[PDB]
Formats: C-alpha cells, structure tokens, sequence
C-alpha cells in the first residue's frame, strides 16, 4: 500500500488554487489566521460577506443587506474598507440605487484578486503553512 | 541577533515592494528558476490587463484604431476572463502583438495619463516574441517588473552580516494607510518612495487628483508625527528612469506650475521636484536623506541599501 497523511494531504490541496483553499473549511481558517498577522482579512471577510448575500431569497432582505455590506466595506472612511479603486467603487454605488445578486460582483472580483496574487502566495510560502506539511 | 526595522511607505505604485523583491535580491535567498516559474501566469497576466486597459482607453478617448483588421481583435482580447489565464497562445499573441501595432493605440498609450495603466506595459509589450515561446523563462528583470498590488502589512527579515534589517512593506492606496499604525513602533529609519513619473497622473482610488500632490501631502504628515523626530527618514525619488522618457513628452509646469526650469530636461524635473519635498516642513530642521532611485535596477538599489547602512545607520 502506498501511505498518505491525512493531514499533509489537506494542507498541500489548499496549494493547488485560492478556490481550492477557499472551498476547504480549515484552509479558509489558516488563511484567515494568516490575514489576521498581515492586517488584510477584511478582504476575506468582505468576500464571505457577498457569497452569503449571492444566498438571499427575500427581496426585502437583499435591499438593506446590500446598504450593510456596502456602508461597512465598500465606501470611503468604511470601518472595513477594501482596497478598490474608483470606478469599481462608484459602480457598485450606483448598482446599490436598485439593487440585485449582482451587485457586488465587480468588487468581490477585485478583492478576490487581491487576495489571490498578493496575499495567498505568501500564505504559501509561510512557516505556518509551511510547518503543516512536515 | 542586533535588530533594526525599517518602514517602506509611499503612495500607491511608488515601488515598495520592488524594493522588496530587490532586498531578496541583494540579501536574502534570491529567485531560483522554479521561483521564476511561478511568475509565469503573473506576466501574461500583467499582459492582458494592460491591453484591456487600453482597448477600453480607445472608446473612453475615442481614439480610432489604423488598421481595420484590429477591432476584431480588440474584441477577442476584451472578452478575455484575465483571472483564468494560464497561457499565452494563439491566436491570442498575434492579436496582442498585432494591437500594440497600431498607431491608434501608440496614440493611446502616450495618452495614458488620462486612465489607469501600469508601469510595466511596455517592457512587456516589446518583447511579447521572447514570452509567447512555449518554453518562455522569466527574468529576473520580468520578475521586478511584474505587477501585484499589495494589501495589508508585511515584514520581511534580511541578514545582512552585521545587523539584522526587519523591513516592513504596506498597501499605499489611501484605504491602506489606516493600518500603518500596526508597523509605527520603534521605527529606525523610514524609506519613503514617491514615483518621479507620477506628476500627471491621477490616483486610482479617487476622481481626479494628482498623484504627487498626494505624496506630498503624505510625505509632510509622515515628517510631523512625533514619534519618529528620532528615526532617520531617507526619500527616494524613485522611476528615475521612466521620468528619463516621459518628461520628453509631458511638461512638469503643466502640472506643477510653479516649475520654471527648462522642458524635456530631467534632471531639472527631478531636482524641482525634490525641492518641493523638502520644502514641505520649513519649520522642522530634520533631516532628509535623498537618492534618486530605479528600482527594479539591482546596481541602483544595491548602492542605495550599502549607503543607508554603512553612512546612516552607524
Ligand atoms: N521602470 C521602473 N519600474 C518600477 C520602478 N519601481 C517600481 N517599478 C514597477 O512599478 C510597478 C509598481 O511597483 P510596486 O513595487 O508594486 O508598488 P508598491 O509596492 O505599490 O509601491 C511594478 O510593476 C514595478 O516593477 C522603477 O524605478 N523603474
Ligand atoms: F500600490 Al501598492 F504596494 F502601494 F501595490
Ligand atoms: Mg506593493
């Protein structure tokens, strides 16, 4: 038979690809863990926050949930505030005046490209990450 | 084990993680081919967000493209999910390489101050045959060049013989900036970069403001906080090479109307603009450090690194 570890097996999946790694519950908590250390994990929240908006059903709900999630990570001074630029913000404003399950596709794309290039191929590189492997 | 942190901070695009990739360079473990090759997809795509930037340049602008059999491939490389991208094929090449032909978008491309384009387009668009090959191996040098945004904040370590430097490198967008507080503490030196090629630029985050003007603003508040009268603040001027280019091109005192120096001279440019800094703080009688940097140059960036530690911290 051929021996693999259970646990070295997880931990070298969440390097195949980010959507991997967000598909797997414990790799979205080591990442997690590691945005904590690097002051970025509103981006992970941020895009949490949309797949669960993406869920909504009442049509009531998805309005002042749209004015939630933009008041906290999307405006100018918001207390999350993710790093987008212009244009992505001011038409997400203007998706906000009558709003849909596509209102935040454009910024949870930047953000999850952000998070994507910059922050999990450190991750991958991490004595964190890294520690799980051996 | 004798420790020192270093802050590189600077606006958006000033070149702070360059400086990184440059330390890892000069003193720490270096990019060894299979670390290239993990720059692969980064350049192709750099690649295509630069041509979509200018395609949708062309209707913003309403610039008209020369050649006719062009559109179709404006539309082709449009449509393209830049997130999915994992080679660079036909006919995809040929359309990149056919569109950078064009004068239209020559045009485009010289107007691009009036949108968001990255540095490195060039570089890059001139040498699409070299990373087209099937068999294509990043440079060094394409590895400096490439572009990813930084969020966040990051330390890196590097020993150097004798001390060890803790640098710390930050997002500059102005989201970023209110995280900075988590790397102020007991700070040696600050390294502030401000793009010498930003003067007709505007910021990404924002409608319409200069980009200087907000270094500038961002540099005066750094140099008034308190807590670092003690620690050593060296700015480089930085893009010293992209200035060499485009102050052939766009005028400083269209920008900057106090410059009366001469056109297309950058050393002039340059020497305005670093007088400008420095004149920020008239009532402080601190010191400020400058050299003029490239920083994706190794040889410009080893003197830089030698200078700060042999002459300012000791
Ligand atoms: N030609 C040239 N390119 C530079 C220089 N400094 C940075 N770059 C490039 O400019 C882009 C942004 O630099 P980066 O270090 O990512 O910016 P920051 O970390 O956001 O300050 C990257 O593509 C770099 O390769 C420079 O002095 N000369
Ligand atoms: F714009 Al940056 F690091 F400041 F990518
Ligand atoms: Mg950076």
């Amino acid at each position: 038979s051929m021996l693999k570890r259970l646990s070295t097996e997880e931990a070298t999946r969440w390097a195949d690809s980010f959507d991997v790694l967000l598909s797997h519950k414990y790799g979205v908590a080591a990442f997690r863990a590691f945005l904590k250390t690097e002051f970025s994990e509103e981006n992970l929240e941020f895009w949490l926050a949309c797949e669960e908006f993406k869920k909504t059903r009442s049509t009531a709900k998805l309005v002042s949930k749209a004015h939630r999630i933009f008041e906290e990570f999307v405006d100018v001074q918001a207390p999350r505030e993710v790093n987008i630029d212009f244009q992505t913000r001011e038409a997400t404003r203007k998706n906000l005046q009558e709003p849909s399950l596509t209102c935040f596709d454009q910024a949870q794309g930047k953000v999850h490209s952000l998070m994507e290039k910059d922050s999990y191929p450190r991750f991958l590189r991490s004595k964190m990450y890294l520690d799980l492997l051996s | 084990r004798r420790e020192l942190k270093l802050l590189l901070l600077g606006t958006g695009e000033s070149g702070k993680s360059t400086f990184i990739k440059q330390m890892r360079i000069i003193h720490g473990s270096g990019y060894s081919d299979e670390d290239k090759r993990g720059f692969t997809k980064l350049v192709y795509q750099n690649i295509f967000t630069a041509m979509q930037a200018m395609i949708r340049a062309m209707d913003t602008l309403k610039i008209p493209y020369k050649y006719e059999h062009n559109k179709a491939h404006a539309q082709l490389v449009r449509e393209v999910d830049v997130e999915k991208v994992s080679a660079f094929e036909n006919p995809y090449v040929d359309a990149i390489k056919s569109l950078w032909n064009d004068p239209g978008i020559q045009e485009c491309y010289d107007r691009r101050r009036e949108y968001q384009l990255s540095d490195s387009t060039k570089y890059y668009l001139n040498d699409l045959d070299r990373v087209a090959d099937p068999s294509y191996l990043p440079t060094q040098q394409d590895v400096l060049r490439v572009r990813v945004p930084t969020t966040g904040i990051i330390e890196y370590p590097f020993d150097l013989q004798s001390v060890i430097f803790r640098m710390v490198d930050v997002g500059g967008q102005r989201s970023e900036r209110r995280k900075w507080i988590h790397c102020f503490e007991n700070v040696t030196s600050i390294m502030f970069l401000v793009a010498l090629s930003e003067y007709d630029q505007v910021l990404v985050e924002s409608d319409n403001e200069n980009r200087m003007e907000e270094s500038k603003a961002l540099f005066r508040t750094i140099i008034t906080y308190p807590w670092f009268q003690n620690s050593s603040v060296i700015l480089f001027l930085n893009k010293k090479d992209l200035l060499e280019e485009k102050i052939m091109y766009s005028h400083l005192v269209d920008y900057f109307p106090e410059y009366d120096g001469p056109q297309r001279d950058a050393q002039a440019a340059r020497e305005f603009i670093l007088k400008m800094f420095v004149d920020l703080n008239p009532d402080s009688d601190k010191i400020i450090y400058s050299h003029f940097t490239c920083a994706t140059d190794t040889e410009n960036i080893r003197f830089v690194f030698a200078a700060v530690k042999d002459t300012i911290l000791q």
